[PDB]
């Protein structure tokens, strides 16, 4: 569970984001690629070319619910119930992924938020993405 | 594999007590019905609404067959799984698009069936045994992924 | 989230184990033992022997604590709060090591109740193991 | 460890950059801030009560410093690393209990505290060459557990 502490740390991190988030959301997806090509197999019908306007694009819809959960950060697994039912009904991930992509986005916000980057802020931002990745994988079985 | 001949004996010897027919269908619908997630490449194969119905569907069945065939067939070239594997690996990536974890998900699965069907057989020396081929098998079948 | 089709599933096998309890917690540690040997790592102080009372004792005491937790499949958090505080804040075994317990407890019932291991009651009894797994981590950080 | 030349040339040019000293302490004190359960090795250290006692704590420092140390040999026999880690990978196992998964949540603290000090120089391909290093590594440190 996200104590008062995290929730401040994980809105003062996810602030500093602000217009960047879709960059990010990128940069974390295009990592994800290079460094577990494993989760490619999920995206077939992707172009995975540098600089892919599928993989921007998916991105931001990435970007979007992160931030959408951050303004919600009281009521996540209602925020993000349409979320969680299509990743379990639909899209049907292994769980296992959540967790190098969760890795992945971490990597990404340390690249670019090295002042706020603590040590502080990076033990709620883990605990955070894991929390989202539960919620998101709730209804699988 | 790092199998000791000891290992390998054993592995070898209750092998030939199993009805791949049966094992086969049974390993594959169980993984159908404890992780439902992993029916997301067996569309087409109809209605895996129920375990009823999974344990019943005999495309299920048929592909379970083929698929611990395969398995069967590797337990030939436990020297060399990468070699045996590497044009399924290929195929597995490429063609089906199979996340690799999908492997490792059956592997325990079958070693879960091997348990039902030999009770006092399926001794812990005979199941550590098994633990190292089905992760030899994942790795094998893993290995050509890009 | 344990369906009610589940919490009868658990208990009806549960149920069958009976007085056989503390012999296949013994069972599951051994098989554990030797088929992930790095699980050996958290018990240097035990004989991990063939058949040494410390393995014995301690099947005793797991298998006691999922009886009553099919006693408590309604209230687990509750009913194990204790638990989930000594393997938080005094064990704390890394997480990845419950998945590990929890197969060779299901490869045991299944070598010792093969009437009842059906495949809707494998389905259930890993649910159930995942839940009581998810509950022994809840307060690691 | 399948390192292209090329990958292998890239780990190589960024750790020539890197303060071991300081990286070291950097990796160690986020691990035990990040997964306080790995703190169970180390209650001889003092106060790890907070991130400022973990960060700050002279113990972690020096402990930091000395396990990146044996990282960066290990870096110089990216052909070998099996060889290089078997008396280290005894010692953990037989000397200080340590489950090998804590070698692979140093690696991944390790990777983001690569990307927190090299920001845009820590290219999606530069992580990929790192994270199959921290992986080799992990690997290497576990080989001689049984
Ligand atoms: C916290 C982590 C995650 C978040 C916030 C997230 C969120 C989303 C969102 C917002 C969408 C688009 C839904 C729409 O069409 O409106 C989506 C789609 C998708 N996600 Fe997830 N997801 C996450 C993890 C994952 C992981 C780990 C994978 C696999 C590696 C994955 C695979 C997919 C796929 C294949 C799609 C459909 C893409 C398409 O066809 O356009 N997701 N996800
Ligand atoms: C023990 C590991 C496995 C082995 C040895 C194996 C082997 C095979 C073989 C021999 C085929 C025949 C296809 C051909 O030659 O054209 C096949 C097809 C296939 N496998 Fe695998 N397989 C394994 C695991 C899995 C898993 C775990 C899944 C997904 C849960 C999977 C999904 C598929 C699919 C979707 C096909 C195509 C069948 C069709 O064309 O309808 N496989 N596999
Ligand atoms: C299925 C989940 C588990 C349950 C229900 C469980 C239950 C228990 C119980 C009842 C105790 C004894 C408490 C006491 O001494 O009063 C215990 C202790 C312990 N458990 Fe957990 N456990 C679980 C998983 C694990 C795992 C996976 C590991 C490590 C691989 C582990 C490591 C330990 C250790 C090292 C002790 C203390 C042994 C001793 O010094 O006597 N546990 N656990
Ligand atoms: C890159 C991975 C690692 C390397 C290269 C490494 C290297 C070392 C070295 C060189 C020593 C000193 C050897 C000696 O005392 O003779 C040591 C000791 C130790 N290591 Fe590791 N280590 C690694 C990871 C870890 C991790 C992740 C943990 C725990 C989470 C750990 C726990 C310990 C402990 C507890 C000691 C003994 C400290 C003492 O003197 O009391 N190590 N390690």
């Amino acid at each position: 569970v996200l104590s008062p502490a995290d929730k401040t740390n994980v809105k003062a991190a996810w602030g500093k984001v602000g217009a960047h988030a879709g960059e990010y959301g990128a940069e974390a997806l295009e990592r994800m690629f290079l460094s577990f090509p494993t989760t490619k197999t999920y995206f077939p019908h992707f172009d995975l070319s540098h600089g892919s306007a599928q993989v921007k694009g998916h991105g931001k819809k990435v970007a979007d619910a992160l931030t959408n959960a951050v303004a919600h950060v009281d009521d996540m697994p209602n925020a993000l119930s349409a979320l969680s039912d299509l990743h379990a009904h639909k899209l049907r991930v292994d769980p296992v992924n959540f967790k190098l992509l969760s890795h992945c986005l971490l990597v990404t916000l340390a690249a670019h938020l090295p002042a706020e980057f603590t040590p502080a802020v990076h033990a709620s931002l883990d605990k955070f993405l894991a929390s989202v990745s539960t919620v998101l994988t709730s209804k699988y079985r | 594999m790092h199998l000791t001949p000891e290992e390998k004996s054993a592995v070898t010897a209750l092998w030939g007590k199993v009805n791949v027919d049966e094992v086969g269908g049974e390993a594959l619908g169980r993984l159908l019905a404890v992780y439902p997630w992993t029916q997301r490449f067996f569309e087409s194969f109809g209605d895996l609404s129920t375990p009823d119905a999974v344990m019943g569907n005999p495309k299920v069945k048929a592909h379970g067959k083929k698929v611990l065939g395969a398995f069967s067939d590797g337990l030939a070239h436990l020297d060399n799984l990468k070699g045996t594997f590497a044009t399924l690996s290929e195929l597995h990536c490429d063609k089906l698009h199979v996340d690799p974890e999908n492997f490792r998900l059956l592997g325990n699965v079958l070693v879960c069936v091997l348990a039902h069907h030999f009770g006092k057989e399926f001794t812990p020396p005979v199941q550590a045994a098994y633990q190292k081929v089905v992760a030899g098998v994942a790795n094998a079948l893993a290995h050509k992924y890009h």
